[PDB]
């Protein structure tokens, strides 16, 4: 049976998934007969390619015997078998082969670090998160940033490490993730840092967020400055918001500024504010 | 007779129309549900598609 | 090519040359 | 007749082109949301027509 | 033997293929609070706090 299915492996089928099915049923036949090390050897023989393999998987001009090492089915089932059978060193080697072969997924990066975190290797989990962040540009890399920043503030690493980590994350972010990113960098600066730091971060957060959610970002900035310092500190935020916002949001900010000035009692300034609002 | 009347190229074209129709229906359902389609597709991409789209 | 251009000029045909939605609300 | 002379003015100081455009745009703002509905269900029903044609072809190939 | 000899982290045996992070994201499996739904918590906190100060001023 092993001989004839070795011949089956030799058969050049039309689809690479068929020869994938051959290799997975070879390992499956071995694991039913309690030959786990033999199955590991079989699928180590399956994906035999040099360190500089770059062949196209979908190129329907080469034989599928050679363009099968870059098939995700064999590698996924193989690394689950190695994880359930062998030790941590071999599984790390097989993931390293995944990352060398350039077929890894953000799901695979998260799986790497979850495997490390179950074995309490937190620093290497951080290392493989930001290696995945290096490999994936940014609209892919928001998910990795979510998990990585959550686990980094979970473990409570050094404060300068977290500061440089968010400054790395914020660097080339779209606004649609900049909202969340700045919200947590200000949040951490409030929780385990200095207040004026969080104030300047909320300021440049208002500066670098999308048009649709800029008004809510000034709302958060105003509420946090009111909870933090006096309303006299909240005035420059108000006239900056009038200076930068479009007409409807500037109207809303101007009405709230007039409300604050009427609350303080300096209704001459509130009247001038209302005059400006009436101008636009 | 049905196999002789139906060309396999036509069958593959109809299967591709199945695939693209299923994709656009699933896109419509996810965007109507409030979630983001491209974030989930960004969950499932390899390095190769990532750097070519980059 | 000079001979071909002269042939084209000589056999040039005089007989092939003759001279002389939606609604308004959306726009 | 107001199409030809639509660039003239009223007694108040409004152009006839201006008020015609204002009425047409008010009608468009009234009718635009229901048009974007009926086109989204139109493309939706076209999509189910495609999925019905393809389920017909796959059942035709499976039953012979 | 498969569900005791596969870690079920990268292979999906019901489809005879790998796990689809498109269908099954790893965001729902955390025992902690992911970075997206937090700061939605912070926005909600600031929102109902802000309505508390405006009703206190009223
Ligand atoms: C981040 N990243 C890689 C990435 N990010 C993307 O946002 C993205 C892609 N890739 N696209 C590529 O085109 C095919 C699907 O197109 P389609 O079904 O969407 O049809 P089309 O559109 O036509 C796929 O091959 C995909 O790779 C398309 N696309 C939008």
């Amino acid at each position: 049976a092993r001989i004839i299915m070795e011949k089956a492996v030799k058969v050049p089928f039309k689809s690479v998934n068929e020869l994938a099915d051959m290799w997975i049923e070879w390992a499956e036949m071995e694991l039913r007969n309690k030959n786990f090390d033999e199955a590991v050897r079989i699928m180590a023989k399956a994906t035999q390619a040099p360190k500089r393999s770059t062949v196209d998987y979908f190129d329907e001009s080469l034989s599928p015997q050679q363009r099968v090492h870059k098939s995700w089915k064999l590698w996924s089932f193989y690394v689950d078998l190695v994880e359930s059978t062998s030790s941590l060193e071999e599984t790390r080697k097989i993931y390293e082969r995944i990352f060398e072969l350039r077929i890894a997924t953000p799901q695979t990066v998260v799986n790497y670090a979850n495997l490390l975190e179950e074995h309490h290797y937190y620093e290497e989990s951080f290392k493989i998160y930001e290696r995945g962040l290096d490999l994936f540009s940014y609209p892919v890399a928001f998910e990795l940033w979510n998990l990585y920043l959550t686990k980094a503030v979970d473990r409570k690493i050094s404060i300068e490490r977290l500061r440089d980590l968010f400054e790395q994350a914020i660097t080339d972010c779209p606004p649609k993730f900049a909202k969340v990113l700045y919200l947590m960098y200000g949040n951490l600066e409030e929780e385990r840092g200095l207040a004026r730091h969080a104030m300047r971060i909320y300021e440049r957060a208002t500066r670098a967020v999308a048009d649709e959610d800029r008004a809510d970002m000034f709302n958060f900035y105003i509420t946090k400055s009111a909870s933090n310092f006096g309303l006299a500190s909240t005035r420059p935020i108000y006239e900056r918001a009038i200076a930068t916002l479009p007409d409807n949001e500037a109207r809303d900010m101007c009405l709230k500024f007039a409300d604050m000035e009427k609350r303080l009692g300096e209704i001459d300034r509130a009247r001038a504010i209302y005059g400006h609002a009436s101008q636009f | 007779s049905q196999r002789l009347a139906t060309d396999p190229s036509q069958l593959t074209a109809l299967s591709r129309k199945h695939a693209i129709a299923a994709h656009k229906l699933l896109k419509a359902e996810i965007e109507d549900a409030g979630g983001d389609f491209e974030r989930k597709r960004a969950w499932d991409w390899t390095v190769e598609e990532a750097e070519r789209w980059d | 090519e000079i001979a071909r251009n002269e042939w084209q000029r000589a056999h040039f045909d005089p007989k092939k040359q003759q001279v002389g939605g939606p609604s308004a609300s959306l726009q | 007749p107001e199409e030809e002379q639509g660039s003239s003015r009223n007694l108040d100081g409004r152009r006839l082109r201006t008020v015609t455009e204002a009425k047409a745009l008010a009608e468009y703002l009234a009718i635009k949301p229901e048009m974007e509905k009926r086109e989204k269900e139109a493309r939706r029903k076209r999509w189910q027509e495609i999925i019905e044609m393809t389920e017909r072809k796959q059942e035709e190939i499976r039953n012979g | 033997p498969v569900l005791q000899h596969l870690s079920l982290r990268n292979y999906d045996p019901v489809t005879r293929g790998p796990k689809l992070g498109f269908e099954a994201p790893p965001t729902e499996n955390l025992n902690t609070l992911t970075l997206e739904e937090k700061a939605a918590a912070l926005e909600a906190e600031a929102r109902r706090k802000a309505q508390e100060e405006q009703e206190a001023a009223a």
